RNA sequence: UAUAGGGGCGAAAGACUAAUCGAACCAUCUAGUAGCUGGUUCCCUCCGAAGUUUCCCUCAGGAUAGCUGGCGCUCUCGCCCACGCAGUUUUAUCCGGUAAAGCGAAUGAUUAGAGGUCUUGGGGCCGAAACGAUCUCAACCUAUUCUCAAACUUUAAAUGGGUAAGAAGCCCGGCUCGCUGGCGUGGAGCCGGGGUGGAAUGCGAGUGCCUAGUGGGCCACUUUUGGUAAGCAGAACUGGC
RNA sequence: AAAUGGAUGGCGCUGGAGCGUCGGGCCCAUACCCGGCCGUCGCCGGCCUACGCCGCGACGAGUAGGAGGGCCGCUGCGGU
RNA sequence: CUGUUUAAUUAAAACAAAGCAUCGCGAAGGCCCGCGGCGGGUGUUGACGCGAUGUGAUUUCUGCCCAGUGCUCUGAAUGUCAAAGUGAAGAAAUUCAAUGAAGCGCGGGUAAACGGCGGGAGUAACUAUGACUCUCUUAAGGUAGCCAAAUGCCUCGUCAU
RNA sequence: GGGGAGUUUGACUGGGGCGGUACACCUGUCAAACGGUAACGCAGGUGUCCUAAGGCGAGCUCAGGGAGGACAGAAACCUCCCGUGGAGCAGAAGGGCAAAAGCUCGCUUGAUCUUGAUUUUCAGUACGAAUACAGACCGUGAAAGCGGGGCCUCACGAUCCUUCUGACCUUUUGGGUUUUAAGCAGGAGGUGUCAGAAAAGUUACCACAGGGAUAACUGGCUUGUGGCGGCCAAGCGUUCAUAGCGACGUCGCUUUUUGAUCCUUCGAUGUCGGCUCUUCCUAUCAUUGUGAAGCAGAAUUCGCCAAGCGUUGGAUUGUUC
RNA sequence: GUUUCCGUAGUGUAGUGGUUAUCACGUUCGCCUAACACGCGAAAGGUCCCCGGUUCGAAACCGGGCGGAAACACCA
RNA sequence: UUCGUUAAAGA
RNA sequence: GCGGACUUAGCUCAGUUGGGAGAGCGCCAGACUGAAGAUCUGGAGGUCCUGUGUUCGAUCCACAGAGUUCGCACCA
RNA sequence: GUCUACGGCCAUACCACCCUGAACGCGCCCGAUCUCGUCUGAUCUCGGAAGCUAAGCAGGGUCGGGCCUGGUUAGUACUUGGAUGGGAGACCGCCUGGGAAUACCGGGUGCUGUAGGCU
């Protein structure tokens, strides 16, 4: 009973924002697209030959197959009974990557140079990301000036 | 002519007159000045509107009975050319009506649910102005009794201000009298046209 | 003898009664839906792996274990 | 719509591009003492009146105009069929435009 | 005495035809069929729903999926540290175009005043007429100003959705390729070796078969469509009957 | 201003048994804690009906429905 | 009119009726029964008869349309039209071609057969009313009569009693 | 050939029918910033069109405005400048597009044959549509590359049967040849109720199994409509707003009308009016006691306490009226 | 109320298969006649219901109103 | 073959 | 789907064993009459439904198609 | 301190107007016989090199328009979760958390890779 078509309601979403028409940049082409890169889906709406359904924009997914000018990416899609892997064929134009997994390779790039130190030196590291810790028993200051006191003003229209 | 008990508080989404809508008759009113509409801004210092406390919609009728209520105590207060009154709200909501009888059951039930439009009312924030009277420095009782005679007409409670701003400018009226000779506002007609720092200097040229 | 036509009232309840499930477990990555000259590329080079790896690799496994 | 007389298209028996002549699919009379013809006789022989049904209620008003290609070139005969969507009126092979004609309505 | 059942007979009401006639009676097929009413017989224990997706001459029904039960199987804790999971949070990383706000920003509406002068059109005025010249209205432009938009928007929340937080991961060395190709170039596969202390909290997990009932729902805070409104009709999240 | 006579539940209540802000005590549900007993489940002990005997701990509602136990019961058959 | 009928909710304006009409039939026939026979009813009958219909005494009339649907007459001069029969090709099944019996069509009649019968505009010494005229129009355009009727929504139509 | 026989009379539906298709597929909103998400919700569509409006390459920039130029004017043709999409892209909208996907020109049918994979609706079934590949034969371009229909979102169809196409294919039954027939693979003939039965009406002579899932009475929610009050006062009232009235606006009450819904009632609550009879309310027609008038008297009008008691006989219509 | 159809000179109309102002009656002028009717030849007379969108171009294609003409409004 | 009308009076 | 019939001037029609378009009613202008009608004379008006093929030449021959009509048959 | 060829980010780098440009380079320019395509050597191609920075171009400037960023707007409008909070409703207030935009004001206006040449 709303006709459920391909992009039905894809008024906003596949649009090119503002400023940003015309010729496609190339350097969304002139990337390193290899197996297991963990990219994100961002729909076009210059090149309409591969949109990979009004469904998928905004996840991310896992590469398993490189083509001459299109990707293929496993994406976890949420239906009705569970979520299920399923394998899409993308363009390159739609297809940016995620730093997230960039961030975590820093991570583990700085565990190790850490853990080399501590194996060299016998010094312990921590290297484990503990959040955010409560505030210690750390000293103000006052000096100079009384504190300022605040008074709630009166109601003007 | 329905009753205004049955077209009230917000319960839709505005519904405009547009390329959809194609249906609505004329509103009530069609005129919104009724004072001396050519006025200039340093003949009439002061000005007293009227401000909403309820989320409610006004009708056009309501808008066309309180502003003939209105200019009809300024002409017989003040005269003609005396008070320039504004009001404020523009009516754009299109309510709907579904009408039948048209004493049998044997016509039309909910067959048929959307409905035909009836008139043009008008959504009214909380605080926002209904009228406006820019008068003199003598005239700030008349202006207080004009809107209290359109207090009663409207529905709702609603009250009045006698506003701190140089009459509809939104420049205050301490500010005018010793900012509008040295520097910065320049009159134009009976609005003001403020002037940054940031022109030209041809415009600063033309000054002075 | 109108009914109530469509609802997804009490649905993801019953979606978590038994715990919404990842697929979680794919190790070595099914192979099936990769591009065909790939996969001429692929087992081609799996079978004369299987031909001729031997004895490159056994005196090289010989040589970096006498090293080590 | 306008296709024209000839066309130069795959002909699956010499597996090379060969011009085609190109011509309207006649449905064709059908031929008795076929299987379903013979057991719709047999079935329709004796007091049973109409036994399979007859198609009443028509509502598309076009067909898919088939094309039959030929192959033009001498001892391969390569004949098929190519469909084309739903067209209501068909010019055969002739009759092309240009884009400088007057109106002169 | 004659007319006997889809027959008789009817000055015609479809009336009469053995208390039955818009098709008599008796027996048989026959325990006709029914998605439709009513009913369905001892106790205790354990688990325990749905009125929803899709399809059907489908709408009082059924099929399928979902929710549920039963039967197990494969493993794991039980003697500085295993794997895994989550209606949860954090750390990053992307996604949106709703509330809001705006229209002196595009689209669409809409109010009033001012300044400017190319323009044609209404008036009288300098006067044989004359873009020779004067005033005003008309319209246009400029800079303002009033009020909005579910099918407008530059901006853009809160809430929310996907992904990663390791031993299936890093790093090194080498073989294969009929893929690719300046290049032992690239890319995949295969082999060998080295280091598991890699966010918070909680939890022992994975998997196979068979199947009942369900397929008429309702109410409430909040977000909402039609209606004047309804203990009205229809949607979304959560909870309850 | 509405139709039988009637509803802060009624009775009554004005230095309150009304209204708004509050303080200290007090009353109870199958809610919570401790304890006795039954049952289910989980983990377990023993070379004492092994289909029995103990040990510890956590939980028990429920229509449609699905299982398990019955030294519940009726009728008849072979053993006893 | 006398008569008859919904026995057990109707007694009638209903049915029947004489009168008026129409059609089929000269018996190897008209209308019917029967599973069957040259078997039966009308028929021990013969157009002043039988069978089938509409209207319903007497008086006065039976308006106009065969466009439609039926019925009927007429012709191989003539389209279409099935078996069987004919001719050709082939090894044959089979295919093709001509000829064509009824029916339909083509032509006529039939309304006491089913049935049907108009809306506009302008026009006479005050006004209305409008004999009259013009246009589109069908097959024919409601004629003689009758009426707010047992038939008229507006309607408790208007006037008189 | 209704003389007789058998069978059918789609579904949704604020009861049914008529009306409509919300029955198949699209666009934007509802839709609450992932997605999905209803109504006979809203605004608009579709059963086509195209041998080019497909594919490639090259060249050029549109709509509009200003200034000029013989006839020439508001619009005939040319030139210069401004010209970010204000034009055009076949059609209903949304998105997108400027040495372009737009206009013109030149060649060409890739709108060709074939096996898998994936996305959409979804049960992760099918049809339809689409995407990335792969293998042949090609088009264009100098080459890069692009192209296996339309810039994308829709524009379409199962089993059985028929017809056509293909192999120098298989079986035609004891063995050969030949005609024929059957099969294999893919196009068409079509199921618009669009996952697809082949289908007119009436029953007031009706029957059966059921439903208050579902109308026609009352009662229940609401008060649009009806009726009855109030608020501010522009005016009527010779003067004078409020003795009596009161528009333009606006707030309410009641269920004596009507409407909306379907909550109970379908193994039945006997469904209009009249007669007789009892009781209750006040929004008072009269009577008792009062206030105010444009209350001289009389007669009226507007209010208050007030329902104790009265509130007719008839012609008409079945009447309520 | 719902579904179809129509609106054009003073009057009844034709005309879209987009790009006109068509016919007939009526008015005015002049002729034939002694003069009228009749007849003739011209002329004027159109907002193609009003307001908007499509395009080079609309009355025509479409929409919102305006005013009409047919059909239905049944069971309780 | 067809061709309509012209009052009241006026000798 | 089969067989067969008709498309001509503004209207109704004619026209083969093919050398090609006419009759009547229409329109215009003359004459006749005191005027009209009839009559006489002289003009204007055919895309013969469309495309192709044979012939030197096709309205007439054939094929295909486009509107109208007549019967006939109906497995999805 | 620059430019040329190819570029990446796509206005901090676009538009209007005014000044500056030494040397390579870019260009305007100088003519159609061959390659070339036009009504026109205007556009595109062919071998130049007499002048010129007038223009493009490259810098700078405008209390410049725009663009980006930062204050203000504002802890406001909104908003997850809660109440036997208020009010007849309309809506509003409180606890816990998150938190936007126009006006108004202030600042900037290109950064770079590869290959090559001038001072
Ligand atoms: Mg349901
Ligand atoms: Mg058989
Ligand atoms: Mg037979
Ligand atoms: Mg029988
Ligand atoms: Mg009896
Ligand atoms: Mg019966
Ligand atoms: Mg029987
Ligand atoms: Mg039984
Ligand atoms: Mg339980
Ligand atoms: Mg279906
Ligand atoms: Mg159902
Ligand atoms: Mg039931
Ligand atoms: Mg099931
Ligand atoms: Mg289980
Ligand atoms: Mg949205
Ligand atoms: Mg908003
Ligand atoms: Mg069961
Ligand atoms: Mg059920
Ligand atoms: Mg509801
Ligand atoms: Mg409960
Ligand atoms: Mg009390
Ligand atoms: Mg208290
Ligand atoms: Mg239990
Ligand atoms: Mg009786
Ligand atoms: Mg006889
Ligand atoms: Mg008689
Ligand atoms: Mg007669
Ligand atoms: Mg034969
Ligand atoms: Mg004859
Ligand atoms: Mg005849
Ligand atoms: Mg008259
Ligand atoms: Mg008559
Ligand atoms: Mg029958
Ligand atoms: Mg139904
Ligand atoms: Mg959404
Ligand atoms: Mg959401
Ligand atoms: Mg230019
Ligand atoms: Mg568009
Ligand atoms: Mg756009
Ligand atoms: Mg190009
Ligand atoms: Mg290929
Ligand atoms: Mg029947
Ligand atoms: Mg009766
Ligand atoms: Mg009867
Ligand atoms: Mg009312
Ligand atoms: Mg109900
Ligand atoms: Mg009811
Ligand atoms: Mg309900
Ligand atoms: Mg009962
Ligand atoms: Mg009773
Ligand atoms: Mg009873
Ligand atoms: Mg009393
Ligand atoms: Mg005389
Ligand atoms: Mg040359
Ligand atoms: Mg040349
Ligand atoms: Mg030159
Ligand atoms: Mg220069
Ligand atoms: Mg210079
Ligand atoms: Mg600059
Ligand atoms: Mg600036
Ligand atoms: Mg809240
Ligand atoms: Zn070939």
């Amino acid at each position: 009973t709303n006709t459920k078509g391909k992009r039905r309601g894809t008024r906003y979403m596949f649009s090119r924002p503002f400023r940003k028409h015309g010729v496609v940049p190339l350097a969304t082409y002139m990337r390193i697209y290899k197996k297991g890169d963990i990219v994100d889906i961002k729909g076009m709406g210059t090149v309409q030959k591969g949109m990979p359904h009004k469904c998928y924009h905004g996840k991310t997914g896992r590469v398993y197959n490189v083509t001459q000018h299109a990707v293929g990416i496993v994406v976890n899609k949420q239906v009705k009974g569970k979520i299920l892997a399923k394998r899409i064929n993308v363009r390159i134009e739609h297809i940016k990557h995620s730093k997230s997994r960039d961030s975590f390779l820093k991570r583990v790039k700085e565990n190790d140079q850490k853990k080399k130190e501590a194996k060299e030196k016998g010094t312990w590291v921590q290297l484990k990301r503990q959040p955010a810790p409560p505030r210690e028993a750390h000293f103000v200051r006052t000096n100079g000036k009384e504190p300022e006191l605040l008074e709630p003003i009166p109601y003007e229209f | 002519r329905r009753p205004a008990r049955c077209y009230r508080y917000c319960k839709n989404k505005p519904y405009p007159k547009s390329r959809f809508c194609r249906g609505v008759p004329d509103a009530k009113i069609r005129i919104f000045d009724l004072g001396r509409k050519k006025a200039k801004v340093d003949e009439f210092p002061l000005c007293g509107h009227m401000v909403s406390d309820e989320y409610e919609q006004l009708s056009s009728e309501a808008l066309e009975a309180a502003r003939i209520c209105a200019n009809k105590y300024m002409v017989k207060s003040c005269g003609k050319d005396g008070f320039h009154i504004r009001v404020r709200l523009h009516p754009f909501h299109v309510i709907r009506i579904n009408k039948m009888l048209s004493a049998d059951r044997l016509q039309t039930g909910m067959r048929g649910a959307f409905g035909k439009p009836q008139g043009t009312v008008a959504r009214v924030h909380i605080g926002q102005v209904i009228m406006s009277i820019r008068t003199k420095l003598q005239n700030k009782e008349h202006v207080i009794e004009a809107l209290r005679r359109a207090k009663f007409k409207f529905p709702g409670r609603q009250k009045i201000h006698i506003s701190k701003k140089w009459g509809f400018t939104k420049f205050n009226a301490d500010e005018f009298e010793d900012m509008v000779a040295e520097k910065r506002l320049i009159p134009d007609g009976c609005g003001v046209k403020y002037i940054p720092n940031r022109g030209p200097l041809d415009k600063w040229r033309a000054l002075h | 003898a109108k009914s109530k036509n469509h609802t997804t009232h009490n649905q993801s309840r019953k979606w978590h009664r038994n715990g919404i499930k990842k697929p979680r477990s794919q190790r070595y990555e099914s192979l099936k839906g990769v591009d065909p000259k790939f996969l001429r590329n692929m087992r081609f080079a799996k079978k004369h792996n299987k031909k001729g790896l031997k004895k490159m690799q056994a005196n090289n496994a010989k040589a970096m274990s006498a090293r080590a | 719509v306008n296709v024209p007389k000839t066309r130069r298209t795959f002909c699956k028996k010499c597996g090379k591009h060969q011009p085609h002549k190109v011509t309207q699919y006649k449905k064709g009379k059908d031929s008795l003492y076929a299987q379903g013809k013979r057991r719709y006789d047999r079935k329709q022989s004796g007091y049973g009146g109409q036994t399979k049904p007859i198609f009443r209620k028509k509502a598309k008003t076009t067909k898919k105009i088939v094309l039959r290609l030929e192959c033009v070139e001498p001892n391969c005969r390569s004949k098929r069929m190519l469909a084309i969507k739903r067209c209501k009126h068909f010019e055969l092979g002739g009759d092309k435009k240009r884009k400088g004609q007057v109106i002169q309505f």
